[PDB]
């Protein structure tokens, strides 16, 4: 059980993900990264079945980078989200479906920040905030309660923390640390891990 | 198994093959499937050997006691009713297809079928067991109202011989019994005594 | 394997007014793709003040109504008064629960007068969960009937509309309309609509023809 | 099983078997209870002395639970039955109510046990 | 569904009800179940509605190519073979149960065609969830060599039996009458069922519905 | 369903939605999910409606017999234990009950979670039902023992509300009760659509 | 049920020289709402729209693949598609997947691009078409929708009356379905304009 | 019964002016095998009441045994009360429901016909305790093949004479013989009127096979 | 279904009942189960109607073409071999029990069985279908080497009548065909023309 | 999943248990106590199926207390363990089996400290140390590595801590606090919870 979260402010998208790789009753890695850089202003966050998750995300990543090399400019976040969706949907009924749940976060020069949610069935929804994993059941209502559309990034990192503190308090799984990144006009920034 | 009984004026004829199988192993090739229930009342047994032996033994007990109490020979219809009551009541726990046939002074020669499930019906003649399927046509074409004892024995032996040829679960010898006011006459047809009908080999 | 249940169709409806209750049902009894009979009402008179509607498995509807009938007489003998609409409802909840592990496959709606003479409707699930309602549809076409009642009786989703008391005349027109609508779309609802109106004067009966296909 | 009606009424409204049970109590060793301000004391006539007795084994004052005890007079073998019934009941109470018994609760239990043995066949 | 057909003295009468259901709910009250194959051949359909539609459309189209090539009116046997060979190849997975009738150079012909690809050539046939009701009418009343009006009466009676006794059937009776000299596609033939009146009126005036947002986009 | 309860300085807040479903069909929006067991004890309905109502009605009967026999009101501990013991015998038979037993006795405000799986636990706060995960998020971020009475009402109300927003199986009206030392009171009943306009 | 995994409801309704199409706004996964602005109705022409209920992924795929085919059609033919022709195009697309279907049951509403005659239809998931002269419904509350439409619809409604009727039919139907709602969008299609409204609606 | 063994097919009934007529073929089938070709599936219960049964014949014989003994018991009292058709139908409904509720049904579908106090009675009871009354009834395949014909005639003319009802029943038996693969062309008709219960048989329908030459 | 064929000196007799059932509904009470494959070669069909119609159509095509190429009448044995090849090859996807019978100038009247599974054997007479079980005894007792055409037609009609009485899946009319160097003679026995054997009443 | 641990020194038995009551993806209580006082010198620690655990442990507790009232002295730890085993074993093939896993810890005047392990099948083993729950898979080897029979109580608490720290590091479930008690000649003593 893996957790992803995104929160879109006016000019930025904040994303976080747990850093655990688990197997059976053990955590096998405590500094795992569930984020994939697609381009200077796009992150794909990918969870789900082992093998499928990295294979799918890295395929998308290489194709996004290829588009940049072929054309001299990048796909927009929206175009990248639709490209991702097309591939997942096209594989749904094939001999090689990918059992993956995703967020795509991006910043476009002209359209601003965008956050997209996709499930393994390949339904795509744009959202102001979203979360995947069992931890979403405990945190989405906190986001519904405290969010606003104009939420500043200092305040957004607090809101994120409340979600993460709620997992420490109430969720049955041990998820002690989280990767945190923010995207804006100036590209992808690493923030400090949030750790307990 | 193939079992059969047939009414005539003054009595009945009963017959059976003699094959008991477990799967397709013949565990008894000379089985006696005609079981006496009283002096002039027999049953022909098909289905589970354990079940039909257990039920026949119980009915023999019930009917014997009844007959001592009444100080009279039992009615064939009473024997059949006792089988029916047991076969119906325990229909979920028995695999038993029975023919009850005999003579009594009140109704003469009588044949009753108590098939699986425990219904009871009087018939002019009855057939049962796995091999009966193959002789419905033959018995339907061959039966005649008013057959003598010696004709009924021939009819039974012929029908059973036909069934035995075709049914893997039937075979061996033919056991026959004739029951009348005079008593019970038992015989066995074996080997060359069993009616023979050629295989239709090619011209 | 034997199944002890079959679905026999039937739609029921009850409405509480200020001084009346309506209990209505269609009269088709079905099984599989067949009609057993076109004249099988699903409403039963319990007392002068109380009627029950019962749909679902007809074997259970018949047994349950006979049990209720016996229990009302037992009550009257032991307590020297007829059971109230409310007491019938509370008792029925316990009868249904007695079969919690082999349920009566019956949807029940009681309509009658309460002890102040006001309309009362009680609705039940098959194991006896119940509550008082203003109006309620049950059975085969219930999903078809209920939203229109929500709208027209409850005034839901309507702006700038006065919330007047429900007249008998308007309640009757609504009842006939929702059943005619249901008969168009639910294969099980048809033949005729039987309506019982409970007031202080007694129980009266109307019947309206529905499509027979 | 033995179903004779043992305790029955007699003509003046008497229950003679209960009255005889009371006579058994009257021949028992004297027992006294006094309720103090913040203490409660039970004292009993020993029954005997008998120097060769192991004193421990014949006490007529018995703990029912940590907060309740009793003394009795009358048939000692009967008292042992009543005591052990009450001890079982004290543990049921703790089990189902998660409080110790009141003195009144267990007294009431003992009293209704005794009343039942005046109205039940065979006893 | 109730569909049926008979051979009468001079041709074929086909019949059908007009209900389509999804589960135990009526989706269409006026479904057309008598499908064009060629000007002289029609086919009633029961079973899976997309399969009956697409199967009849395909065969009709292939038959048109056939008749364009031959310059001749198509034969009922030809439609029968094309349908059954396709249905057989799909092993019953194409859920088309058909009553095929027409009139060709060899006269009137009527076939029942089943999803697995069996066909029966017969003087009367029925299919669908109402088929036993309709067949009862035929067994009781069919005579060979009926006149046109008697045959139309018989088929509508058979369809009506399905309509009233099968929960899967309803609404109208359609007929198609095919002879050497004429084709009468009678949709509806009879309307034995009708919605009851509305006794109340629920005509909601402007502003009854509260609105959150509105955008008007003018068009040319 | 979403139900919640919590102990605090001024008693126990108890709140619920009012929706019942049969599959995806909304069968009612006026269910009373706070069960008035008696004047000093409340229970809550989640899981199976009949199962909660029937067994809590039996609890009410037994608590009253207790009061008559013993001349004092049963404790919250003892009442919750009676309920647990009643349902334990039926484990594996498909009862579905998840309830909070809420009162105020000699040990002060009392709150126990009891269910058909056999659980019986005392605690500061609980939420039960299909929407419980959503209520927990909001309740947990706002809860304190030292909440003022009106702040506790607002929290309870908002936690149920937010559950109704995310959980398809929760909705209708938010019903709120407050167990005080001299008995419970009904605080409010607010339609979710009217709460939407407010929040 | 696959068809209820995301929930949702669509309906279309015919008026005098106008049509209406409406949909709920919820995107959810079983009990969990994920967004409340999910698009289920898509323009296929200036006066021709398709509404899709069912599995959200297939709602999106069918809309996109249909648009692909329609754009090519219009480029090749040099005209706007007729409503009946769009229906046929959609039927063909769905039936291609007869043995592994898309889990969507579309409704179409529009006006003929040359005559402006009203058209409505629906299709099942394998492409069986049904045209009506009144209304069509598709979704997890079809029964609730049938009940409202049967009781409220009348022939030859003007655009204002059509708007109120379709709106009341949707709002009251979805309010009896756990997995449909979170808002309602309505398009009224007339010869000279499209009017798009979102309704004040329950959000539970 | 969990698993029916020897079984009977349809039973028909129709009300007429002054009585009721019921019909049933004389076959006990054993799966597809037409095994027992001369069995009665109709019982005279008492002077006012008769019963016909589809389904497991052993279970029907049991009901006949029980019911027959119940009427004997009542007749011994000689007290002026007799079970009405309606009372018998009630009893049967309870008996079937009770056996259903023990998960051990009597595997039968029954038609009860009667005439008492100037009223024709016709009632249905199945193995689950589903029971009702109607002007005509048909169990088994009769529900699909005979009931539509019965109801069509009754709509045109709700009140039939005895002879009209009898001719209608014969038409239905013919249809059943053509189209039910478990039927047999040897049947009984039983009638109840003011005069009592009369069972007629064995009867046969005339059949027509002209369609055999109409393939082309 | 019950099917049968029987050899005589100079030809064959074929027969069938006419009942087609779906479950216990009779969907066709006048089925023609005797299908011509060539001028003097027929097959009797039992099992799945779709399967047997499809296979018979395909063999008719194959045998027709063969016969035109050879410019000779086809052998009965060739027809049977063609059925066998298809029935054996596709035994896991067919439910087909076939009797092939006919006349040719080389071997005269011949009867072949191709039962389920696709073996092939020549027989003096053959029976098949669900109803054949009930007539094994009867045919075994009644068959006589050297029967005439008029005797073989009687034997077939009798056997089929007996099967039809007892088998719920068989019934209707009896269709008969006799094939010889002179041609094919078809007839139907219906109603009172069907041989009658009393029910054993009393 | 619930965790129990016991460590027996010369003259004492140290026990601990997690304080979590979980249901589905949530902790519903974080101060839960899995220990039941049977007598002045016996603790029973019980985990397993809901309902069964408390019903079984409290039945045993009442009966141990009853023995004391009837007889004027307490059951020994060994006698109490065997009584417990008899009941669990007697129920195993009944209509009312109890799905519970147990430790019993005690001190006897004459025999010293004892620790008993029992599984739901009612196999009873005396052990110098033992643990139940998925957490035992991660902690038993630590006990095997560091334990000795003469281990002092101040060292035993450190050893206990290392086991609990291992659960925080490596176990996938969130078990942040533990009840800790020690039994010796002077009865049962509560120690500070060990918390993270
Ligand atoms: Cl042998
Ligand atoms: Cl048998
Ligand atoms: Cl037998
Ligand atoms: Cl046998
Ligand atoms: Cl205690
Ligand atoms: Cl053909
Ligand atoms: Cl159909
Ligand atoms: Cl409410
Ligand atoms: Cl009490
Ligand atoms: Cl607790
Ligand atoms: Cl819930
Ligand atoms: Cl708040
Ligand atoms: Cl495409
Ligand atoms: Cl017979
Ligand atoms: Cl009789
Ligand atoms: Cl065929
Ligand atoms: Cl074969
Ligand atoms: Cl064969
Ligand atoms: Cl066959
Ligand atoms: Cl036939
Ligand atoms: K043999
Ligand atoms: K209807
Ligand atoms: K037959
Ligand atoms: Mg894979
Ligand atoms: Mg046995
Ligand atoms: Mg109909
Ligand atoms: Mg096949
Ligand atoms: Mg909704
Ligand atoms: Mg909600
Ligand atoms: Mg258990």
């Amino acid at each position: 059980m893996e957790y992803l979260i995104g929160i879109q402010g006016p000019d930025y998208v904040l994303v976080a993900s747990d850093r655990v790789a688990a197997s059976n009753i053990v955590q096998m890695k405590d500094d795992h990264d569930k984020m994939f850089k697609m381009s200077e202003k796009i992150l794909l966050l990918c969870v789900g079945e082992a093998g499928d998750t990295v294979q799918f995300a890295e395929y998308i990543q290489k194709n996004v980078q290829l588009y940049k090399m072929r054309n001299g400019y990048e796909l927009s976040p929206t175009a990248a989200a639709n490209f991702t969706r097309r591939n997942l949907a096209d594989c749904l009924r094939s001999r090689t479906p990918y059992h993956v749940n995703l967020l795509l976060a991006g910043y476009d020069e002209h359209e601003g920040p965008a956050l997209y949610y996709m499930d393994y069935l390949a339904a795509l929804a744009k959202a102001p905030f979203a979360a995947h994993g069992y931890g979403a059941f405990l945190t989405l209502s906190i986001l519904d309660r405290y969010y606003t559309p104009t939420i500043s990034r200092e305040r957004a990192v607090e809101l994120l923390r409340k979600c993460l503190e709620e997992l420490q308090k109430r969720f049955i799984l041990n998820l002690p640390t989280f990767s945190v990144r923010i995207i804006d006009k100036n590209g992808i920034h690493d923030l400090d891990n949030i750790s307990f | 198994t193939t079992i059969m009984a047939v009414q005539f004026d003054g009595g009945v004829v009963l017959g059976a093959d003699s094959r008991t199988t477990t799967g397709s192993y013949i565990a008894n090739r000379v089985t006696d499937k005609l079981t006496p229930i009283h002096d002039r009342i027999f049953c022909c047994r098909s289905g589970s050997a354990a079940d039909t032996q257990a039920v026949a033994d119980a009915v023999t007990y019930q009917l014997g006691f009844h007959s001592i109490e009444l100080n009279e020979p039992p009615l064939v219809h009473t024997a059949a009713s006792l089988f029916k009551e047991m076969c119906y009541r325990y229909r979920e726990d028995l695999m038993a297809g029975i023919i009850i046939a005999g003579w009594d002074p009140q109704e003469g020669g009588q044949v009753y079928s108590v098939p699986m499930g425990g219904m009871m019906v009087r018939q002019s003649f009855a057939i049962g067991g796995s091999g009966s399927s193959y002789i419905y046509g033959y018995v339907d074409a061959t039966y005649r109202e008013g057959m003598t004892k010696e004709e009924c024995l021939q009819f039974t032996a012929n029908a059973l011989a036909l069934a035995m040829e075709r049914d893997g679960s039937s075979g061996g010898v033919i056991r026959l019994a004739a029951i009348a006011e005079s008593g019970v006459e038992r015989q066995v047809l074996l080997g060359d005594q069993i009616p023979k009908f050629a295989v239709a080999t090619l011209p | 394997r034997f199944s002890p249940y079959v679905f026999n169709g039937g739609t029921i409806l009850a409405i509480a007014g200020e001084d009346f209750a309506i209990v209505a049902s269609d009269t088709r009894l079905s099984e599989g793709f067949s009609i057993h009979t076109r004249d099988s009402p699903k409403c039963y008179k319990l007392t002068d003040k109380t009627v029950i509607g019962c749909s679902g498995f007809h074997g259970d509807c018949l047994t349950l109504t006979k049990i209720i009938e016996a229990r009302l007489k037992m009550y009257k003998h032991s307590n020297n008064k007829a059971m109230t609409t409310g007491a019938i409802a509370a008792m029925l909840s316990t009868i249904l629960y007695s079969r919690r592990f082999f349920p009566y496959y019956v949807y029940n709606i009681i309509g009658g007068l309460d002890e102040e003479g006001k309309g009362a409707v009680y609705s039940f699930d098959p194991v006896g969960s119940y509550q008082r309602d203003s109006f309620k549809a049950g059975g085969s076409a219930s999903a078809m009937l209920q939203p229109l009642l929500d709208n027209q009786v409850g005034f839901k989703n309507m702006q700038n509309v006065e919330h007047v008391p429900l007249s008998l005349d308007r309640a009757m027109r609504l009842v006939k309309d929702v059943f005619i609508s249901a008969a168009e779309r639910d294969v099980y609802t048809g033949d005729a609509l039987r309506i019982c109106i409970v007031t202080k004067e007694g129980i009266r009966e109307e019947t309206v023809s529905l499509r027979k296909d | 099983s033995y179903d004779r009606a043992i305790t029955v009424f007699s003509p003046d409204g008497h229950l003679f078997q209960v009255e005889y049970a009371q006579e058994a109590v009257k021949k028992g060793s004297t027992a006294v209870g006094v309720r103090g301000r913040d203490i409660v004391v039970l004292g009993v006539e020993k029954k005997s002395v008998a120097k060769l007795q192991d004193e421990r084994t014949v006490r007529k004052i018995c703990a029912l639970d940590d907060n309740v005890c009793m003394a009795f007079a009358g048939l000692t073998a009967d008292a042992r039955i009543v005591i052990n019934r009450a001890r079982v009941e004290c543990q049921s109470h703790r089990l189902t109510v998660e409080d110790p018994v009141t003195v009144e609760y267990i007294t009431r239990y003992i009293a209704s046990l005794k009343q039942r043995y005046t109205q039940s066949n065979g006893r | 569904t109730t569909i049926a057909g008979v051979v009468y003295k001079d041709g074929i009468v086909l019949g059908a009800d007009t209900r389509a259901t999804e589960g135990m709910v009526v989706a269409d009250k006026n479904c057309s179940k008598i499908h064009f194959i060629s000007p002289n051949i029609y086919c009633c359909g029961a079973g899976t509605a997309a399969d009956t539609d697409m199967t009849t459309q395909l065969i009709s189209s292939n038959l048109e190519l056939h008749s364009l090539s031959t310059g001749r009116l198509p034969r009922v046997v030809t439609a029968n073979r094309m349908l059954k060979q396709m249905l057989f190849r799909y092993q019953g997975y194409i859920g088309a149960a058909l009553v095929l009738g027409g009139v060709d150079v060899t006269g009137p012909h009527l076939y029942s065609i089943y999803p697995h690809g069996s066909t029966d050539k017969l003087p009367y046939v029925t299919m669908g969830s109402g088929s036993l009701a309709a067949m009862a009418v035929f067994e009781d009343k069919f005579r060979p060599d009926m006149e046109e009006e008697e045959a139309k009466n018989l088929v509508s009676e058979a369809i009506a039996a399905g309509i009233f006794n099968d929960l899967g059937s309803g609404s109208n009776i359609d007929l198609c009458v095919i002879s050497k000299n004429k084709l009468d596609f009678l949709r509806p033939y009879t309307v034995p069922n009708k919605k009851g009146t509305r006794l109340g009126r629920y005509r909601c005036e402007k502003g009854t519905t509260a609105v959150l947002t509105e955008k008007i986009t003018p068009l040319e | 369903t979403t139900t919640l309860a919590f102990k605090f300085r001024h008693g126990v807040i108890v709140a619920a939605d009012s929706r019942a479903t049969a599959g995806a069909y909304i069968a009612s929006q006026t269910v009373k999910k706070v069960i008035e067991i008696n004047p000093y004890l409340l229970g809550t309905m989640a899981g199976g409606a009949a199962d909660c109502s029937f067994w809590e009605r039996l609890l009410a009967r037994q608590c009253r017999i207790y009061e008559l026999r013993n001349k004092e009101r049963i404790s919250v501990a003892a009442a919750s234990k009676l309920l647990a013991n009643m349902v334990y015998q039926y484990k594996g038979m498909g009862l579905s009950m998840g309830t909070m037993i809420c009162g105020w006795d000699k040990r002060g405000p009392g709150l126990y979670y009891v269910d058909s799986e056999g659980n019986r636990i005392s605690g500061a706060t609980f939420s039960v039902g299909s929407g419980s995960v959503y209520a927990y998020g909001v309740m947990d971020r706002g809860y304190s023992y030292d909440l003022e009475v009106e702040q506790a009402y607002d929290l309870a109300r908002r936690a149920i509300y937010q559950a109704t927003y995310r959980d398809a199986y929760s909705g209708g009206a938010v019903n709120l009760y407050h167990v005080r030392e001299d008995g419970w009171i009904r605080v409010s009943s607010d339609n979710v659509a009217d709460l939407h306009e407010k929040y | 049920s696959i068809m209820s995994y995301n929930g949702g409801a669509v309906m279309a309704m015919k008026g005098k020289n106008c049509v209406a199409i409406a949909a709920d706004r919820r995107f959810g996964i079983q009990a969990q709402m994920v967004t409340t602005d999910f698009q289920k109705i898509f323009p296929m022409g200036d006066r021709l729209y398709i509404g899709l209920a069912g599995l959200a992924t297939d709602v999106q795929t069918v809309a996109q693949r249909l648009k692909f085919r329609l754009n090519l059609y219009e480029l090749k033919e040099g005209r706007q598609i007729k409503p009946y022709t769009l229906m046929s195009m959609v039927a063909n697309l769905l039936y291609e997947k007869r043995f592994g279907p898309y889990y969507t049951e579309p409704v179409i509403a529009g006006l003929d691009p040359k005559t402006f005659k009203p058209f409505i239809c629906s299709l099942d998931l394998i492409g069986c078409p049904m045209v009506t002269d009144d209304f069509v419904v598709s979704g997890t509350c079809a029964e609730q929708m049938y009940g409202m439409c049967e009781s409220l619809w009348e022939p030859n409604m003007d655009p204002d009356h059509l708007f109120e009727t379709i709106s009341q039919a949707m709002l009251n139907a979805v309010d009896r379905d756990a997995v449909s709602g979170m808002g309602v969008i309505v398009h009224i299609i007339e010869k000279d304009k499209i009017t798009t409204r979102t309704l004040k609606a329950r959000m539970d | 019964t969990q698993n029916p063994m020897v079984t009977g097919t349809s039973v028909l009934g129709v009300k007429f002016e002054g009585g009721v007529v019921i019909a049933a073929d004389m076959l006990g089938s054993y799966g597809s095998l037409a095994r027992f070709r001369n069995i009665s599936r109709i019982m005279r219960v008492n002077n006012s009441t008769m019963l016909g049964a589809s389904g497991d014949y052993a279970d029907f014989q049991y009901l006949k045994q029980v019911l027959g003994q119940m009427v004997i018991d009542e007749e011994l009292l000689g007290d002026g009360h007799s079970y009405s058709p309606r009372a018998i139908h009630s009893w049967l409904t309870r008996a079937m429901y009770s056996r259903r509720s023990k998960m051990n049904p009597l595997w039968n579908t029954m038609v009860i016909g009667g005439y008492a106090d100037g009223e024709s009675f016709l009632g249905y009871v199945d193995m689950l305790g589903v029971a009702y009354e109607a002007p005509s009834l048909a169990t088994g395949y009769g529900a699909y093949l005979a009931q539509p014909l019965l109801r069509e005639v009754l709509e045109k003319q709700p009140v039939l004479s005895q002879t009209e009802a009898r001719d209608l029943v014969e038409r239905c038996m013919r249809v059943l013989y053509y189209r039910d693969a478990r039927s047999y062309n040897r049947f009984q008709i039983a009638t109840v009127t003011e005069k009592g219960v009369e069972i007629e048989g064995p009867l046969s329908t005339e059949t027509n096979w002209d369609i055999a030459h109409m393939i082309s």
